[PDB]
């Protein structure tokens, strides 16, 4: 009935931590769904799921307010994901990487970086070979 | 074996005729079709909250490239031009020579990316696994200078997306 | 020549040409132009800009993939002005502006920033430099402008002997304030001239023939230590010139006499705008003042080019100025008009 | 032999082997050649002059009725002296069938336009003209239809280069786009593939 | 200063209102529309975003290039782009308009777009996915919200 | 290995750097050059020489299908070890 | 003999009676194109081009080749008549934005290693 | 795929096991595989009518 | 009809090549020598067609 509605917005807007989580979640993500926590990442962002909704909006990831060093509250975009939880999140996977932890390498990254185009630390393309034609030098006397 | 698709002729009895006119006269179908259009206003939409909801992904997707390594952090490529050649856009280049433990490794590799047709044929060619297509896609840039990648930026995108890269490899290599 | 620095190619849009330029003022008239005829060749262009990064959207497509890097400047500060200009072996500055603003007076834009960096690209060991300046400069002036560009023009000689200084006169284009100053009194139904316009007489210069120089006098070897003057190869009347401008726009011409008093104070009402202003006490000095003769100095025949009369350029300009009814008439339907040559 | 080799059908081969010799004792005043590929295609291979001839025989005859033109474009082989050669692709409702007629042109001879036999062809001889540069006598509006206006060569003729002549960009002094000579940051890379071993001796030539 | 902070906040006011409202020109030329079309979808809904289609360019303050631009067809995008009010934005979408792609080394392919248009945004793939081109969307508003036109205007 | 040429610009594995009156550094001006940590030849300078107690040994970067193809790697010089060609392993017999 | 088969003329009398023709055509259709293109150039200028553009071809001495010339000229006006040709495609035949290559030896010889 | 590794690749697996598979799969993509002359007319029903490919 | 031309064949006016790249350039016409490398003798069959070789340069972006 249209009463168990509105007691499931109730406690819709119960379950995100008061009105002020509420008003937050509304403003940042347009949505005030709640789920099971799937986990935290390391970098602040929260994956959660919800099984019963239809395929594609059954997980999502509420983003960090604090990325490496620029305020996310309202800057955010999808390059932020890490890569294990970037392939949880697609769904290429079923297992998360809580319980599903990816190998361990000594040079993969251990800080995740976002898109960095239009900043100082954007990529900027060099030639990565030699010079090829050495050139004589002239001797530093006097020919005469 | 064929079917007609308006070789039907209408019923010329009273009755019929007082539908039709009825039909005419009062909107029966253009009724039908606003009935159709409010039982569409009633459904969940199919909408997905972007970016804190992704449409769905295969471990097969082709994105952005990255050169791979060994478990021990030597680089797999072994600069044998296979996925150059292989490459339908050209837009692959790479010179070589001997390092100096006289290993035979790659000194420049640059893919245009504003070449690139993302048909995936180079990491089909690769005959170590060195070059493959990862699961990113989110790389849009503001300048065209930022697409063309050199070694050092395919290493780096490698060694980024190693953790899905191997993930994603394990669960097809045994449909190659 | 530092091996890398050496021409290759054609001279196209893929060629190298050896050329690093650091263009200042590249977002205004002439630097859109020197931009572009630096970047056909395949030269390496860098433009430091002060405004927002839109306001150098034009300047993008101007120049092979990596080869026009957009780097910020600051005019009062010395250390951006290095940093702009390490590496270059070429230095142009276009740094200008016709009015005055509250940050900014003709001093600073004519003479301190001029100064500064002639100075920084002395230092950072630039091969060449070229200044801009007026042909019409005098340390005794009734316009400030000019003031300012005289000392301004001594001061980079001093900073930097081997500068080679460029003195045009009215420089007319598409974007120009010059032509379109004229084209745009129409609005107010009549034009006011002082003196009638009976007693100036002027020599515009074509924007592409002032390019072109520009970029022959970078590849001039023997023009390190000169001075030019870039003008045009006709001297009109003021009145002669505003009536063909008029003509080629097909508009009626209503010409006034308006005393000098008159027109200072109308320049100072419209002095007051915050925004860029429709005209200035100083620019209707510059109007009404006659372009100065100057046969000993090169002009435009000695870097190879040949001057471009009005008369074949001023339809290109003066065709948005006109009505519905006569946008397609040609440009010889003009008669054009009288020059006081010698 | 059984599972990776494509099957034969000598059936289809007989008979399009006895329409072509059909064909050809009809028209022995242009036919030349009759072939039948082993993949039962049947091609004819006739003199010009007889073009506008077979194709309205092969459209109009009752045991022919080939009433659809399938395809009609040109092949360049600046070998022979003769150097573009003109393929129809002809489609027999009726009878179910597919032929094929060929003939040879050169840079300054016109070929008949088949626009009263097909008017598919219209188009189809306009990209001849268009690419090849093989004119068309009698076209009702022979002009470019791939091509930029004021484009000057046929682009696929075997001596022009893959990338053209010219290039076009913006400029902003002229305020407009301008075509200039050629120039590729990147040179495409010529690659060479055929291995000095032969591969299929049933087609070895003579050694001459 | 007053007049800074005044400034300020009008510059952000106008910065929100043109990336909230953003308007792309229907315009198409190959297989990257198709997944522009995609990202019109109900799945993706870019109208929620505040992005809607308008077919004269009076009315359009986006170009989406998605497909490869050819010689005949360089000068109509240069003159349907003049024709568009500033500010204006263009977005390059597929490889075939940021370098040529497939057909770079064509007689007849226009080896990048940006050599007729300045260009705000690369859209890397052949095609990108309507994933991708919505990623590109949001990067051109967040550099819309980067824009300061009122604050240089003032320190001038 | 990373180590920083005299203009103090990062040295590339390829070894690749900038001369000094090079202009091209001036595209590295407020931005940055891009540059691998991660130095192939040093990781694999640092992993051991595996012993095995045979003349032949075979390599295949391990895995399975997912490394090299698989090589015979011949260790009969005792002065040398045996370095695989594709993953640059090293195998020696169990000596003196 | 040789063989050969006419296009439209038999001979270089009736080829250049075609050259004639069109050159007519293209001479009375100058200042209308100078008109409807808005072009910044003179109808002396546009009748210099079309000049030098038939000048171009004046040693050929053969009438089928006389003969597509003929019909390529044709095809180019009637592409600017009906206004298929934008002002860009009229005015390339001018090319303003190159710049002059030089010819003698000594300038040859500085620029590059070409010919 | 056909089971002939002059027209069709190996299996990866194959190819890092078999000499002649990694053989193969070199010269298929390096250089690809060699067709005998002649020139055909395939057509196919696309769902925009007849697709055809000379 | 016949109309009897006498004079040698000439078609560049109609190619659309830029007279720079007809009266500048040298072709080679050759049968292509054996790859030392190898024992086989096929791609010395037919005879080709090149052109001289012109300049190449360096690009500055990418080398
Ligand atoms: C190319 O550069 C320039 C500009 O930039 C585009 C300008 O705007 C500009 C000034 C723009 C003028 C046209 C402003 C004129 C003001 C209006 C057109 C109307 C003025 C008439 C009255 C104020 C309206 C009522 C009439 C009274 C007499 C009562 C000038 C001069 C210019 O030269
Ligand atoms: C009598 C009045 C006459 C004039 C009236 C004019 C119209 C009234 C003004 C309208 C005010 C409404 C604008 C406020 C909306 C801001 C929403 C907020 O969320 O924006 C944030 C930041 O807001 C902007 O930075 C500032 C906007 C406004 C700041 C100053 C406006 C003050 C009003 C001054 C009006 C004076 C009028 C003067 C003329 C009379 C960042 O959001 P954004 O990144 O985008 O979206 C990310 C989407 N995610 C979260 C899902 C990922
Ligand atoms: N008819 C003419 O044009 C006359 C021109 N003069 C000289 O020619 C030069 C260029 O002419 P023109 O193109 O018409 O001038 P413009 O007004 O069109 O632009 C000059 C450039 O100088 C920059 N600039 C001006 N002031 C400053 C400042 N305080 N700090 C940083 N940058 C500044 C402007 O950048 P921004 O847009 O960010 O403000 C602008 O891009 C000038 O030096 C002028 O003095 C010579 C005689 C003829
Ligand atoms: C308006 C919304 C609902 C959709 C539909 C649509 C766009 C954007 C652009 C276009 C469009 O539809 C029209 C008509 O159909 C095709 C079909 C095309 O190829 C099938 C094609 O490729 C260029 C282009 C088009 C048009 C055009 O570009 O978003
Ligand atoms: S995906 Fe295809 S086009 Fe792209 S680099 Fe690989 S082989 Fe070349
Ligand atoms: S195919 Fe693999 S190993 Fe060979 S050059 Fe390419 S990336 Fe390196
Ligand atoms: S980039 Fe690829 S998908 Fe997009 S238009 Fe070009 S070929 Fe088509
Ligand atoms: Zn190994």
């Amino acid at each position: 009935e249209l009463v168990q509605v509105l007691r499931r917005g109730l406690q819709q807007v119960s379950g995100h931590g008061g009105l002020r989580g509420y008003l937050r979640v509304l403003f940042r993500a347009n949505d005030v769904r709640v789920g099971t926590l799937v986990g935290e990442d390391k970098y602040g962002n929260k994956y959660y799921e919800d099984n019963k909704q239809f395929f594609g909006r059954h997980r999502w990831v509420i983003y960090t307010t604090e990325m490496n060093g620029r305020d996310t509250f309202w800057d955010v975009d999808g390059s932020m994901v890490p890569p294990e939880w970037h392939r949880w999140l697609h769904c290429m996977t079923d297992d998360p990487p809580t319980t599903k932890p990816p190998t361990a390498r000594k040079y993969i990254w251990t800080n995740h970086k976002f898109n960095v185009s239009g900043t100082p630390q954007q990529y900027v393309p060099y030639s990565t070979t030699r010079k090829k034609i050495q050139e004589w030098v002239p001797p530093s006397t006097p020919y005469k | 074996t064929y079917k007609f698709v308006n070789m039907r002729e209408p019923s010329m009895d009273m009755k019929s005729v007082t539908d039709r006119a009825a039909q005419t006269l009062l909107w029966t179908e253009l009724v039908r079709g606003l009935g159709m259009t409010l039982s569409y206003l009633f459904r969940e939409p199919a909408t997905i909250n972007y970016p804190f909801e992704k449409g769905p992904l295969s471990p097969r997707f082709r994105g952005e490239h990255a050169l791979r390594r060994y478990p021990s952090g030597e680089e797999r490529c072994i600069a044998c031009k296979l996925c150059e050649a292989v490459c339908p856009a050209q837009a692959i280049t790479i010179e070589a020579e001997p390092r100096a433990d006289g290993s035979r490794r790659t000194t420049r590799y640059d893919i245009d990316m504003t070449k690139c047709i993302y048909c995936g044929f180079c990491q089909e060619a690769c005959p170590v696994d060195a070059i493959v297509e990862g699961p990113n896609f989110e790389f849009s840039t503001e300048t065209h200078e930022e697409l063309l990648y050199n070694k050092e930026k395919l290493l780096n995108n490698g060694d980024k997306w190693e953790a899905e890269i191997a993930a994603n490899i394990q669960a097809d290599y045994l449909y190659r | 020549l530092h091996h890398a620095l050496i021409p290759h190619g054609k001279g196209g849009r893929s060629s190298v040409s050896g050329i690093v330029a650091t263009v200042f003022g590249a977002t205004g008239f002439l630097g859109r132009y020197v931009v572009n005829h630096l970047g056909r060749m395949g030269s390496q262009v860098i433009v430091p800009y002060r405004c927002e990064p839109y306001d150098t959207m034009h300047l993008r497509p101007m120049g092979d993939l990596g080869q026009i890097i957009f780097m910020e400047w600051n005019g009062k500060d010395k250390d951006s002005i290095r940093k702009v200009v390490e590496h270059s072996n070429v230095v142009i500055n276009l740094v200008g502006r016709e009015w005055e603003t509250k940050n900014f007076d003709f001093e600073d834009v004519f003479v301190k920033i001029p100064h500064a960096i002639a100075q920084v690209s002395k230092e950072a060991g630039v091969e060449k430099l070229i200044h801009i300046s007026h042909l019409n400069a005098d340390i005794k002036s009734p316009s400030r402008y000019l003031r300012s560009k005289a000392v301004g023009e001594k001061e980079v000689r001093a900073a930097f002997p081997e500068a080679t200084i460029i003195k045009p006169s009215d420089i007319f284009g598409r974007e120009d304030r010059f032509l379109n100053y004229f084209a745009s009194m129409r609005w107010f139904g009549g034009v006011p001239l002082i003196s009638l316009g009976k007693e100036t007489v002027k020599q515009p210069v074509y924007i592409v023939d002032v390019s072109k120089g520009i970029i022959n006098a970078i590849k001039d070897p023997d023009a390190k230590g000169k001075t030019f003057a870039f003008v045009g190869p006709n001297r009109y009347l003021l009145f002669d010139l505003v009536q063909y401008i008029f003509a080629v726009a097909y508009r009626p011409f209503l010409p006034y006499p308006l005393p000098h008093f008159a027109y200072r104070w109308v320049g100072r009402l419209f002095e007051v705008s915050p925004f860029e202003p429709w005209t200035t006490r100083d620019k209707v000095e510059r109007v009404h003042m006659s372009d100065m003769t100057l046969p000993h100095l090169p002009g435009l025949e000695d870097l190879g080019i040949q001057a471009t009369p009005l008369e074949l350029k001023a339809i290109e300009v003066l065709r948005r100025h006109r009505t519905y009814r006569w946008l397609t008439s040609e440009m010889e339907d003009v008669k054009p008009a009288k020059t006081v040559n010698i | 032999t059984r599972p990776t080799i494509r099957p034969r059908n000598d059936v289809v081969h007989k008979q399009l082997s006895a329409f072509g010799q059909y064909v050809a004792e009809i028209l022995p005043k242009y036919v030349q050649q009759v072939q039948v590929s082993c993949f039962n295609e049947l091609e004819i291979f006739i003199h010009p002059d007889g073009v506008i001839p077979v194709l309205t025989f092969l459209r109009d005859h009752t045991n022919a009725q080939f009433k659809s033109l399938a395809d009609l474009t040109a092949v360049d082989v600046p070998t022979r002296q003769n150097r573009f050669e003109i393929v129809y692709n002809l489609l027999s409702l009726r009878f179910n069938s597919r032929i094929r007629v060929k003939t040879y042109t050169d840079e300054l001879t016109p070929i008949e336009s088949s626009v009263t036999v097909y008017k598919a062809a219209n188009w189809y001889e306009r990209e001849i003209w268009d690419m090849f540069g093989v004119f068309f006598a009698n076209h009702p509006d022979l002009r470019r239809i791939l091509t930029d206006y004021g484009f000057e060569g046929h682009p696929f003729r075997k001596d022009f280069p893959l990338s053209g002549y010219v290039e076009l960009r913006y400029d902003d002094e002229v305020k407009r786009v301008v075509a200039e000579p050629v120039e590729l940051a990147q040179e495409f890379r010529k690659f060479d593939l055929n291995s000095p071993w032969e591969a299929f001796p049933a087609y070895r030539q003579p050694p001459e | 200063s007053r007049g800074e902070y005044v400034v300020a906040k009008l510059d952000d006011l106008v910065n929100w209102a043109r990336r909230s409202s953003l308007w792309p020109m229907t315009f198409g030329l190959a297989c990257c529309a198709v997944e522009m079309m995609h990202m019109a979808a109900p799945r993706y809904d870019m109208d929620r975003f505040g992005v809607v289609f308008r077919a004269s360019p009076r009315q359009s303050d986006v170009m989406i290039v998605a497909g490869t631009l050819t010689n005949k067809m360089a000068p109509a995008l240069r003159k349907v782009y003049d024709q568009m009010p500033e500010p204006r934005y263009v977005v390059s979408m597929g490889s075939c308009a940021n370098g040529g792609g497939y057909y770079h080394y064509s007689y007849s392919v226009v080896r990048g777009c940006d050599r007729i248009v300045p260009v705000d945004i690369y859209v890397p793939g052949c095609p990108p996915t309507a994933e991708a081109l919505l990623y590109g969307i949001l990067q051109l508003q967040r550099k819309i919200k980067r824009e300061k036109r009122l604050r240089i205007w003032y320190r001038r | 290995g990373v180590r920083t040429s005299p203009t103090g610009e990062k040295v590339t594995h390829t070894g690749q750097a900038y001369d000094d009156g090079d202009y091209r550094r001036v595209r590295f001006s407020d931005r940055q050059k891009e540059v691998n940590e991660n130095f192939a030849i040093d990781l694999i300078a640092e992993q051991p020489v595996s012993e095995v107690g045979s003349r032949v040994i075979s390599c295949d970067g391990g895995g399975g299908a997912l490394g090299h193809p698989r090589v015979y790697i011949n260790l009969d010089k005792e002065t040398k070890t045996g370095t695989c060609g594709y993953c640059g392993l090293q195998f020696r017999q169990p000596h003196h | 003999g040789t063989s050969v088969k006419p296009i439209f003329s038999r001979d270089m009398n009736e080829a250049k009676r075609r050259v004639r023709e069109l050159y007519r055509a293209w001479y009375r259709e100058v200042p209308n194109t100078v008109h409807l293109f808005q072009l910044d150039i003179s109808v002396k200028q546009g009748r210099d081009k079309v000049r030098e553009m038939f000048m171009k071809n004046a040693h050929v001495t053969d009438p089928r080749v006389v003969d597509l010339l003929v019909i390529k000229g044709k095809m180019e006006l009637e592409e600017t008549i009906n206004v298929w040709k934008q002002r860009t495609h009229i005015m390339r035949f001018f090319h303003e934005t190159e710049a002059p290559r030089p010819t003698d030896f000594l300038s040859k010889f500085y620029v590059g290693h070409d010919p | 795929k056909v089971d002939d590794a002059k027209v069709s690749p190996p299996k990866r697996a194959e190819m890092k096991t078999s000499m002649e598979s990694l053989i193969h799969h070199f010269k298929l993509y390096t250089e690809g595989y060699q067709v005998p002359p002649g020139a055909t007319y395939t057509a196919i029903e696309a769902p925009k009518g007849e697709f055809g490919v000379y | 009809q016949l109309i009897a031309v006498d004079e040698k064949l000439d078609i560049t006016t109609l190619t659309g090549v830029p007279e720079e790249h007809i009266k500048t350039r040298k072709v080679r016409i050759f049968v292509p020598a054996r790859n030392n490398m190898q024992s086989g003798v096929n791609n010395t069959k037919k005879w080709k067609m090149e052109f001289d070789t012109r300049e190449r340069w360096e690009n500055p972006l990418m080398g």
